[PDB]
């Protein structure tokens, strides 16, 4: 009963949302029409329905890992092996339940994750993630001495936009070139990125430039930082130092122009490894090292 | 919540404290054992009725511990052990009271899912337990820890003021087949002292001693063949607080040289809590001990602390009496032992 | 008769003229015309007009290393204890000489000098130089297997003129963000690099963004490549990572703004340390190690 128009729908909204967890409330309405009782019925309609959506998929990984994560909760929740009736009612529930966990999660987040905050400490923020900034927005609220740092990002002019959300809140800021960010090493005490990915070893896939950052922080022996909420899980390994699956162009070196038409084709999304991250922000309690890897054994057990 | 209602049913608290603030009790394992003490008056003594309430009041009484003393971290991670292996049998009560499937030992999915008895002797052996486990962590290290060292292999030794890490020196020394030489670095301010009885010790088991000042580390470097840490508290990340001046520049030298660090410690040494500001956690020295006189000393402000914070990335092995760990997997041993809600109180 | 009019005269030509090779001429044209035979009406003059132009400039570095070494050169001609006149002449006559000169190196650069890409060598270049592009285009002149890795520029769009240039050439060339640089060290070999100056340490004074470009090839282990006219030696030492005697800003963090309008104040100067130079291209044969601060010990006689 359609999903690739309901994932349109929201484009304009957000902010209060979050497309994984609408895209999840989607998934969840599908399946309390076909009936979750007869299993030969539904299972494969959401595979084919998950089928559609990476059909019409350009570069985004998460709803993939959203649905796979929803479909393994799935699988949970027949454990009991009772009644076949409160089951399907739970796992009814189970999605207006999860977009209302999500605010809960940030509240556990903004409680915890404001104790970070040292004396005079300059912090630089790259990607456009929720989280981070909900972190940055309740740290201010605390009161507490910190600074605020621009990276210039290119996907459709985010940077900007970040800088411009910054601005509404009264902090002094300044904007940084993704080329220029080497040369900041001693000013900036702490460097936060957030994701829109999380691998099986700690590897992080998020937008136009993260592995360079890591690489720089690693060079200056400044700590990284991730911050996630609890969605963005995936079974996945990289093969290479940069590998994802892109609709996108993979490195093409276009042919001979004079007029200029195409010339904008190379890397949009990075990965970067397990080594450079030292701190990962998370509202299950407080985990860094290899928790995700753990969590994904006890999900999946293969 | 005051101390109100303890005060002729408990009375040891105010000594704790007193010991706590003043610095009466030394010794991590000292003040562990004092807390295992207090626990089990705690027990013996109070009622209970309910079981949550009982649990709750447990949880603020840990509250106002580390509210008197921060430092004081094996005190707090005791009281954690206690709450967690109170909790499974609270879980393991209510399951016969209301008279369940998991892939592994804990699920994650447990907690987004809507979910009298004589535990009290339970508990009792619950400390029996802790106390027995206190007692002796270098029996479990030996058998790991007699396996790294080897013939004409140089050691350096920052940090000798932790009694467990001699323990293990020693038992390392003495072997007839194994011989090394030992570069001891001395730790001015905090250490010096301490460092100069390891000294003494080691020559009188008869091994080549050599007392190095903090100055001379870069000199000796290239014949330097394994770093070992001399920390107080273990945490969750990797990263250690360690006993006291001169490890922290001693580790960086390591990572420079690609020198492998080992650290050796204990699981009741580690904390469930995280370390996220190392300006809350180390506490720092005295002023008075470093130069004389007061009115020209009012100009002179100098800086001066006692423990020392290394990141998790210098060390990379974390022996205890259970086996062999890395600061990649030791969080996982942490949660074997401190549950879930019991790492907020 | 101004030397600012002069160096203005010079706008759309350019591309081969070696701007401080103009600034030289310019120097020379006003010498020539208020007697050169005396020293007192002449040398304090010329320092107070390169004092001036040095005031009056917006964004250039290379001048004043130019006419440091006139002023050298000048020095070194009179030590021949001859006679006034011919000496004047030598030295007018030098000025016009050393413009000629310039296309020799040149040329001298582009058929000795490049031998570094020839079995299909793939090359990571950035910051405009005339030098690197004579002897990109003398290559293809030349014919051999090559490739291009254009990174995006960001000054005022010099990429996009970067790329036209290419273009009027027939290569296949592809675009580069200067955050997913980290991503792409695999299939690209070796990295080159024009400069604005060389420092008195040996480090390189460059554009937008090099130091991070230098420290990834440190961490790749694929060397980096400077390649210069042999002109651009200042005494100027960069002795901090973020010191240079700058026009700009060096990182200003701007009040609290609402409309945006203070952002695009990021570093457009960046420096990187000695160590990560494996190779300098210049006309006075082919040296790099220590050879920059050799040559000027030679120059100071210190």
């Amino acid at each position: 009963f359609n999903i690739t128009e309901t994932y349109l729908r929201f484009l304009e909204e957000d902010t209060e949302m979050t497309m994984p967890i609408a895209a999840i409330e989607a998934l969840v309405t599908l399946l309390r029409i076909k009936t979750p009782e007869t299993a030969a019925e539904m299972i494969n309609t959401i595979k084919s329905s998950t089928e559609e959506l990476i059909k019409s998929i350009p570069n985004s990984v998460s709803l993939r890992a959203g649905c796979d994560i929803f479909m393994r909760f799935v699988l949970r929740n027949l454990h009991l092996y009772g009644d076949w009736e409160n089951c399907k009612q739970h796992l009814i529930e189970n999605g207006q339940l999860f977009v209302s966990r999500a605010k809960k999660s940030r509240n556990k987040i903004a409680e915890i994750g404001v104790d970070f905050i040292a004396d005079d400490d300059i912090i630089l923020v790259h990607g456009y993630s929720r989280a981070v900034f909900s972190l940055l927005n309740h740290a201010a609220n605390k009161f507490i001495r910190f600074r605020c740092v621009v990276t210039e990002s290119r996907p459709s002019k985010q940077g900007n936009q970040l800088y411009t959300l910054l601005e509404q809140k009264g902090i002094p800021v300044t904007l940084i070139v993704d080329s220029a960010v080497g040369a900041v090493i001693d000013k900036v005490d702490k460097v936060f990125v957030g994701a829109e990915g999380v691998a099986e070893s700690g590897g992080i896939i998020n937008l136009v430039g993260t592995y360079s950052v890591g690489v720089l922080a690693h060079n200056a022996r400044k700590p990284f930082y991730v911050v996630t909420e609890s969605h963005k899980f995936v079974r996945m390994f990289p093969l290479s130092s940069d590998d994802l699956p892109m609709a996108g162009p993979p490195l093409d070196f276009t042919r001979r122009t004079d007029d200029l038409e195409d010339a904008l084709r190379g890397p949009t999304i990075d990965y970067t490894a397990q080594e450079y991250i030292t701190a990962l922000i998370t509202d299950l309690g407080v985990l860094t090292p290899s928790a995700v890897s753990e969590e994904l054994i006890k999900m999946w057990y293969d | 919540h005051p101390n109100a209602a303890t005060s002729d049913v408990n009375v040891t608290i105010d000594t704790f404290v007193a010991k706590l603030k003043r610095r009466q009790v030394q010794g991590s394992y000292a003040i562990a054992l004092e807390t295992l003490q207090l626990l089990m008056r705690f027990i013996s003594a109070a009622r209970w009725n309910h079981v949550n309430d009982l649990i709750e009041q447990i949880r603020d009484l840990g509250n106002s511990l580390e509210k008197a003393h921060p430092t004081a971290f094996s005190c707090g991670n005791v009281i954690r052990r206690i709450l967690a292996v109170l909790r499974d049998e609270v879980e393991e009560d209510t399951m016969s009271t209301t008279v369940v499937a998991e892939p592994l030992i804990s699920s994650m999915f447990n907690l987004l899912q809507k979910p009298k008895t004589d535990y009290r002797q339970v508990a009792i052996q619950g400390i029996k337990d802790l106390i027995d486990e206190i007692k002796n962590i270098d029996e479990g290290i030996q058998q790991i820890a007699i396996d790294l060292i080897h013939d004409h292999e140089i050691l350096l030794t920052p940090t000798p003021d932790s009694k467990t890490v001699l323990k293990f020196l020693i038992t390392a020394r003495e072997r007839s087949n194994r011989t090394f030489t030992v570069l001891v670095t001395e730790g001015f301010p905090n250490n010096t002292k301490n460092a100069h009885e390891f000294a003494k010790k080691l020559a009188q088991h008869n091994i080549e001693t050599l007392v190095v000042p903090d100055s001379a580390v870069f000199a000796l470097m290239s014949r330097v063949g394994k770093v070992i840490i001399g920390t107080k508290a273990v945490f969750v990340n990797g990263g250690t607080i360690s006993s006291n001046s001169g490890v922290s520049s001693v580790c960086e030298c390591a990572r420079e040289f690609r020198t492998p660090v080992f650290a050796v410690a204990g699981l009741y040494k580690l904390s469930p809590l995280y370390p996220f500001d190392v300006e809350k956690f180390v506490e720092f020295g005295g002023s008075q001990r470093i130069l004389p006189r007061m009115d020209p000393r009012k100009r002179l402000d100098t800086v001066n602390q006692i423990t020392d914070y290394v990141p998790p990335e210098n060390i990379d092995i974390y022996i205890t009496n259970v086996g062999g760990f890395n600061p990649s997997f030791i969080y996982r041993i942490a949660w074997d032992n401190y549950k879930q809600i019991d790492v907020h109180l």
